[PDB]
Formats: structure tokens, sequence, C-alpha cells
């Protein structure tokens, strides 16, 4: 269902929702089994490229998260149209190694030609087996 | 409900250095990035800085780049603006400036504004101003009106009020307002157009006041004698 | 940075449509917002997304962002939409604010200056300085020229004239300074103060008086 989610731009990000997750509560991604995002966002300018740019910490400390597909377009119809609405749909494989943590906070910045389409920080993630 | 309130604005030289705080109330501070807007006397609105709602994202103009430093304390819910090796171009309203959102983006607008604080920068030092009388035309008006004013000439900085009769003459006064000089120093006029019959009887008193250097003036203007 | 430009005023006449355009190299590309400052307070948003008005905003304001050029449009201008307006869009992360665009409605008929001039005085003069002041009240709309004139030919230098404000009746004043030595005072004979305003030339004089 739908998730929460803090936004650190300009409410471009409408709606985000993760397959059997609710709200606040936490969120269980499972090591080893893709993890699925659906996100609802409307473009605040034209731009024919979007970069995907996280920073995720675990337990306070940063950590280098792997195998992330940074273009966007990948994922949603670009180029993007200013004031149109789109519905991104997101797939990460999360590595077997990746280290359990009951305490996640995942900063997600996308960036467009003319600036920053959107951004969201959660912190509601937890990873687990 | 939502208000931001700036200070720590002043007189500087070049080369001195400023703090300014804005004061935020009414909202969620932290859920929003706060940014300075100056503009110099006369002239247009000019970006300066600006900071995500976290404080994460720095971001100055080219020109105030390297000498001003901006900062939040949540908290304390205040932006801070520190000026330092100031430049006389520098001189300007500071206003702050709450936006839509936690960041800057293309859709951001700025929401909310302060009333703005003062910033001059000048090599100028404070100044009282001279007082000189502007004597009643001898020829007068073709109608029974007469123009007689006082010269507040070389003061720094603003601002000068200026008074005729202590308040009690509030009829035909006009202060006009100053003219900045290459001096870098400011000068005004005031002129009251009164009844051309009083001139003998009635006396007129200039009363210019100048509160940065603590000095008021009290000329009075009599016709010019030969 | 990129640059936004407006152009420098635009008078309207009550109840006329008035149009400010914001020009930049892409800027259908990004959105554009409209800010209003009147005299003496602080810039508020009319206009936040080419074409939205905030709630409390008056009905008559509309935006547009078509062609790299973003307009505002009053409609039905009144004497209370007579402020300076500035168009803003986002260079990346830098606020791009245009030049500005001060909005007059010409609410009062033509009205020609009120020239007054002062010569020197002895004070000033006892104190090797001397300064002509000519003192300019109720003229609309607000533009003037100022000459100098010594011994009825130009002067140039010394001449310190101010900006167009407006008075409280809603007429514009200015006044113009001319700095001179006693000596070159003494020198000439006449020393004129010409204020040129919607094609008619006002002329004030004043000369040296032992």
């Amino acid at each position: 269902d739908q998730v929460d989610v803090k936004d650190c731009a300009n409410h471009e990000i409408k709606k985000v929702l993760v397959p059997g997750c609710h709200g606040s509560e936490p969120c269980i991604i499972h090591r080893g089994k893709p993890f699925q995002l659906e996100a609802l966002f409307e473009a605040n300018q034209n731009s024919k490229t979007a970069k995907i740019e996280i920073k995720a910490s675990i337990d306070g400390l940063e950590v280098d998260v792997p195998g992330i597909d940074p273009n966007a377009c990948h994922y949603m119809k670009c180029p993007l149209v200013k004031g149109q609405q789109y519905d991104i749909k997101y797939t990460w494989n999360v590595p077997k190694i990746a280290p359990k943590s009951e305490n996640v906070v995942v900063t997600v910045k996308v960036m467009g030609d003319n600036g920053v389409l959107a951004c969201a920080i959660a912190t509601h993630a937890k990873i687990r087996d | 409900e939502v208000q931001l309130v700036e200070s720590g604005g002043g007189l500087v030289q070049p080369g001195g250095s400023l703090r300014l705080s804005c004061a935020a109330s009414g909202f969620t501070f932290s859920s929003y990035a706060i940014h300075w807007v100056r503009q110099a006397p006369g002239k247009g609105l000019e970006w300066v800085s600006g900071l995500s709602g976290g404080g994460g994202d720095t971001d100055y103009a080219d020109s105030v780049k390297g000498r001003l430093t901006i900062s939040r304390d949540n908290s304390k819910k205040t932006l801070f603006l520190e000026m330092n090796n100031l430049r006389p171009e520098d001189t300007a309203i500071y206003y702050c400036a709450k936006l839509t959102g936690y960041g800057s983006t293309p859709g951001s607008y700025m929401d909310v504004w302060g009333k703005g604080t003062t910033v001059s920068v000048s090599s100028a030092s404070t100044k009282g101003p001279s007082v000189f009388p502007l004597a009643p035309s001898s020829k007068s008006t073709s109608g029974g009106t007469a123009a007689l004013g006082c010269l507040v000439k070389d003061y720094f900085p603003e601002p000068v009020t200026v008074s005729w009769n202590s308040g009690a003459l509030t009829s035909g006064v006009h202060t006009f307002p100053a003219v900045l000089q290459s001096s870098g120093l400011y000068s005004l006029s005031s002129v009251v157009t009164v009844p051309s019959s009083s001139l003998g009887t009635q006396t007129y008193i200039c009363n210019v006041n100048h509160k940065p250097s603590n000095t008021k003036v009290d000329k009075k203007v009599e016709p010019k004698s030969c | 940075s990129f640059e936004l430009t407006q152009p420098p005023s635009v008078s309207v006449s009550p109840g006329q449509t008035a149009s400010i355009t914001c020009s930049g190299d892409k800027l259908g590309d990004i959105y554009a917002s409209w800010y209003q400052q009147k005299p003496g307070q602080s810039p508020v948003v009319v206009i936040f997304q080419d074409n939205k008005r905030p709630s409390g905003v008056p009905e008559r304001f509309s935006g547009s962002n078509s062609g790299n050029t973003a307009t505002l449009t009053i409609s039905g201008t009144q004497a209370l939409d007579e402020a300076d307006y500035y168009c803003q869009a986002w260079d990346t992360s830098t606020s791009v604010f245009g030049t500005g665009t001060k909005v007059t409605v010409l609410g009062q008929p033509k009205a020609n200056p009120t020239v007054t001039l002062f010569p020197p005085s002895s004070e000033e003069l006892q104190a090797n300085k001397a300064t002509l002041v000519c003192l300019i009240s109720d003229f609309y709309p607000g533009a003037v020229t100022v000459a100098w004139k010594a011994d009825g030919s130009p002067v140039k230098a010394g001449v310190e004239t101010t900006k167009p404000s407006k008075q409280s009746n809603n007429k514009y004043a200015a006044s113009s300074y001319l700095s001179l030595t006693p000596e070159q005072w003494k020198s000439h004979r006449s020393y004129s103060c010409q204020v040129t305003h919607e094609g008619s030339t006002v002329e004030k004089t004043v000369a040296p008086t032992e």
C-alpha cells in the first residue's frame, strides 16, 4: 500500500507505494529478494534526463548502496513534460550480503536537466533475511 | 501567523563584517528552505543565498560567494547570514524569504518575506549635517506666497528629519528626498511656502535632526540683508 | 547564470489591461513566478507557477510561459496595482530575478512642475563652498529633465539631480543641486535651472548679489 516519506524538495512526489507495507509502519526489505517501489510524481520541468542519487544510512553510519540503476528514464516515460504526472516503478535486488538492521534512513534525490526533479527521505525500512 | 523578523544590519567600513539573523515563527521552520534576497537602493531584487530545511544545501550567488556563509539553528528557529570582507556594492536591504518546500527546485517560490534589515558599507564615516538658511526671495512671487527653507548638506548616514518651528508649522512644509553625492555624503532641503506678509513679524526656525551623529541643528531663516 | 529581461516600465490607463513580459533563453522548460513590491514594502507573490494565482490575490492577475516569454496580465488595472513587478525563475539552484517593470496607472491629469531656485547662501559662501538648489514639486506623471545654464550656456559638472519621488498628493517631486566655488558663482551673471516635463520647459534664474 501507500507508504510515508518526508519530502526534501517541493512536494512533487504525490504518492509512494511499496507492496505490502503501510504508512509509517515498519517496512521489511528482505535480503536476496527483489525490492519494488512505485511513485507518482509531477514533473516540475521539461527534462530529457532523470538521474537517481541515493544516500542511505544503517544505524547512523553511511553505507554504499550498490547495483542501483541511476537512470530513472529506464523506469518511466522520458522525455519529461513540465506539469505532467508520471508513474515510476523501480526495482532493486537486495544483495544477499546486505547488512541487517532495524534503523534505516534512505534519501533519494532525482536530478533533471534544469534542477532537482524530486526528493524524499524514508526512515521506516528495516533489513532482515 | 507566518512571520520572519530580520536584524543585524548597520553602517560598516569596507572590509568590515556583520551577522544577520532572521527569526521565524508560525510554521515548522525545519520543514522549509529559507533564502536571502537583497536589493540595492532604488534597484531590483538580487538573490543572495539559500539553504534547505536540514541545513544540508548551502547555495550562494557568484557575487557573494566566498565572503558570505548561510546557516540555520532549527531549535532556535533562526536563519543566519555571516557577511565578511564586505564591499560597498554589498550595500542594500537584506530580506529573508521562506520557500514553499524543503528544497530549491524549479517549482519553488518565496511565499513569505520579512520587512528587511539594512546593510550599508561605506568608507564614509558618521558626520552630522551643515545647515544653511535658504532666505526668502526679495521679489517673493507673483502671488502673496514666499518660499524659504534650509539646506542640509554633507551628512552621513541617513536618516535626517527636518521640522519647522518644532512641528508647530506643517502647512507649506515640503522636505525633499536626499541626494547621494560623489562625496558619498547625503544632502537634502526643506522648503516652506508661507504668506509674504508674515515675513517681518513671524519667525521660522528649521529643526534638523540627525540621530546617527546625535546632533540636532536649529537654524533661524531670516530675509537676506545687503 | 541565465538572465530574465523585463520592460523597465509600463504605463496604463485606469481599467486598461497591463502586460508585463519576462524573457529568457529557455523558460518554457522551467516555471516562472511573479512578485509585486509596492514602495516601502517587502515583495509579495501574485503568480506562482506560470499560470497559478495564490488564494487571496485578486482574480484580475493571470500568467503565461509560452515562447520562452513569461507574461503577467493585470486586467482592469487599478491604482492599487501600481507597484514594481519582478519575474523569477530558477537556474538550477540559483534564483534569477528580472530587471523590474514599474507599473503606473494614470489616474491624475497631466500637471506641470513648480520650480523654486535658491541661490548660494552667505553662510555657505563664507565656508569657501557654494551650492545652488532647484526644488521641483507637483508634476504628473513622474518624469523630469533638469538642465543647468550659466550665463545662458549649458553647465555639466556639479549637477547632482535626485529621482522623481511621489508626494502624498500622488504628484511627484524632485531636487537638483549645482556645486560651485564662490569665485565661479561671482564670475557669471546668471545661473538658471531649466526643468523639462511633458514637452513644456519651466525655467528659473538667480544671480550673484554683492
